[PDB]
């Protein structure tokens, strides 16, 4: 049934999008987290007097 | 004065104070003084208010890439003006990299003494070092 | 605690403090819809700045607008959508400064209202009523089995709050869609009567009867399922009262009963309004024929 | 059939022809949210014109606006909300000439986005995944049973 095949294909495409979004969000958050930690370490520790 | 006098733009000051912090930074001393425009830009956006600073490039800026590239090009232009003033020297064969000099410390004239900022500013304007806007 | 914790004065003060506003003229709305369509055709649900600019160019072409400053106009439109909370922008150092865009829940809700062809379906309602009946029956069985606060929170409160409440909201939305469809039929009856009223009497009677039949079928489906649903909500309420009585489960069951009463009352009220319009159109036809 | 049956040029031509637009300044948006809160507290999900004018009066007080011509401004706001497809107006002879108002799916989605405190819940996601897993499993068993 072309109607069921198309509907199943659409749901599979939505599921792939839902799974892919989480990994992408984690990568973006990691980039920011690393940057904030680097910034804090630079601000705190490198001035010594 | 018998010779005319002029003042620097606020963007020149932002780039000046950032170049000053870069000179002091022991974390980057390993570079042997060679810095890249991208590193300067990254440090600047790390400290100042990015979206509020964008107001000077264009009154309608809201983080669009065209406006971000416009900001980078203005930085590239002002940095070239600071080179003519002798505050920074480009590499002999590569123009994307440059070296700092101690002359940049004049951008710290408002904070080198741990005192009331208002009084410092008054003293500076009295000495002819700096004007308001 | 009422899903809407803020009183009307607190809410108006909050809205004024935050300066929330939506300004979507025809060109901006068309652009939002074009973005929503382009996003639905993609595998990653993400759009780059260049792709958004290409989409804006196609809208400007459809509006026969000047190709001058299109990149600037597209940037202003993109910034406006971000400023109006329709788009989320991600600026990563890892992406060499290239911003990634995703539509917000608001931008998707507005674009879907115009692009998604939502038709009232008796089959959709019957399916939603079948799923909720099964979910309420499982929650009622779990409530009757008894247990600790953790059993009640995971097997009674969580299904009622995160499944039954959402399906009731979906049914309510379908009823609001039916309200819009009835207003569409009213405009069509007024148009048929304004063009050729003598040739429109048969068509108007058919539209009136078909709309009446659909509303009755819907109300019959809601009344037949509503009693079983009310019985399961009462079973949960009795079980809660017997096992100490969580005020949170009681408030939630009361909210669901109130929503269910609104869903059942809407069908009767829609039928009464439709009967009033039907009589008015027949009176108008009689007066026009006389 | 793609949920969106129309290509981008077809959609743009269609939107241009129907002249669809949304204009909700801060006051109109606050009026919409006020209507949504008032409707959620009610048993019939219906609002009368007098109740809408009172809701608008409460919004005008919040915007520190003059009480002068509030009824005219309220009627214009109500007509604008109906024109923008945010409110459905029902005029029944049986309601003694009084118009009944109900929020449209668009008016509910816009008002809920700002007023409903939607927080991400791992429990909500786990439940939704459990329901879809059971629904997909039943549909797969039905597809394998054939028919």
């Amino acid at each position: 049934s072309e109607l069921v095949d198309k509907l199943v294909f659409d749901l599979q495409s939505k599921l792939d999008r839902i799974i892919s979004w989480g990994q992408q969000a984690i990568d973006l958050w990691i980039g920011y987290d690393r940057h904030v930690h680097k910034f804090i370490r630079t601000a705190i520790d490198m001035d010594k007097n | 004065t018998l010779i005319p006098r002029s003042v620097l733009s606020e963007l020149d000051m932002m780039v000046g104070k950032i170049l000053c912090y870069l000179y002091l930074s022991p974390e980057r001393l390993a570079n042997q003084g060679i810095f890249t425009s991208q590193e300067l830009y990254e440090e600047l956006i790390s400290l100042a208010d990015e979206g509020k600073l964008m107001k000077f490039v264009n009154q309608r800026s809201s983080g669009s890439d065209l406006d971000k590239q416009k900001l980078q090009e203005k930085v590239r232009t002002t940095l070239n003006r600071l080179r003519r003033l002798g505050m920074v020297y480009f590499l002999p064969n590569n123009n994307n990299k440059f070296t700092i000099t101690e002359a940049v410390f004049r951008f710290g004239a408002d904070v080198r003494s741990g005192d009331d900022p208002r009084e410092i500013q008054l003293r500076m304007i009295r000495d002819g070092e700096a004007m308001p806007v | 605690m009422s899903e809407y914790s803020q009183t009307v004065p607190e809410l108006v003060s909050w809205a004024r403090k935050n300066d929330f506003s939506i300004s979507l003229p025809v060109e901006r709305l068309a652009f939002l819809m074009a973005i929503a369509v382009l996003n639905s055709e993609r595998l990653d649900g993400e759009m780059s700045e260049g792709e958004l600019i290409d989409a804006f160019r196609e809208v400007c072409k459809g509006f026969e607008q000047t190709a001058e400053s299109v990149a600037v106009r597209a940037n202003n439109a993109i910034n406006d959508m971000v400023r109006q909370k329709l788009l989320n922008r991600f600026t990563s150092e890892l992406a060499d400064g290239n911003a990634i865009y995703r539509l917000t829940p608001l931008g998707i809700s507005i674009s879907d209202y115009y692009i998604r062809q939502r038709e009232f379906s008796t089959l959709r309602l019957s399916m939603q009523l079948s799923i909720v009946a099964n979910e309420l029956h499982r929650a009622a069985e779990a409530a009757e089995e008894g247990g600790d606060e953790f059993h009640w929170h995971r097997n009674v409160f969580a299904p009622l709050k995160y499944s039954v409440a959402e399906i009731f909201d979906s049914i309510d939305m379908s009823q609001r869609l039916m309200d819009e469809q009835q207003n569409f039929v009213k405009e069509d009856i007024a148009a048929l009567l304004n063009q050729d009223w003598q040739a429109a009497i048969a068509n108007c009677e058919q539209l009136l009867s078909e709309t009446s039949g659909t509303l009755r079928e819907l109300q019959d489906t809601l009344e037949a399922a509503g009693d079983k649903l009310q019985a399961n909500l009462l079973r949960i309420q009795d079980a809660n009262m017997g096992s100490g009585g969580s005020e949170l489960v009681d408030k939630l069951v009361f909210d669901l009963q109130s929503k269910l009463d609104r869903i059942i009352s809407w069908g009767q009220q829609a039928i009464d309004l439709w009967i009033g319009y039907d009589r008015h159109v027949h009176k108008f036809i009689r007066t026009a024929i006389d």
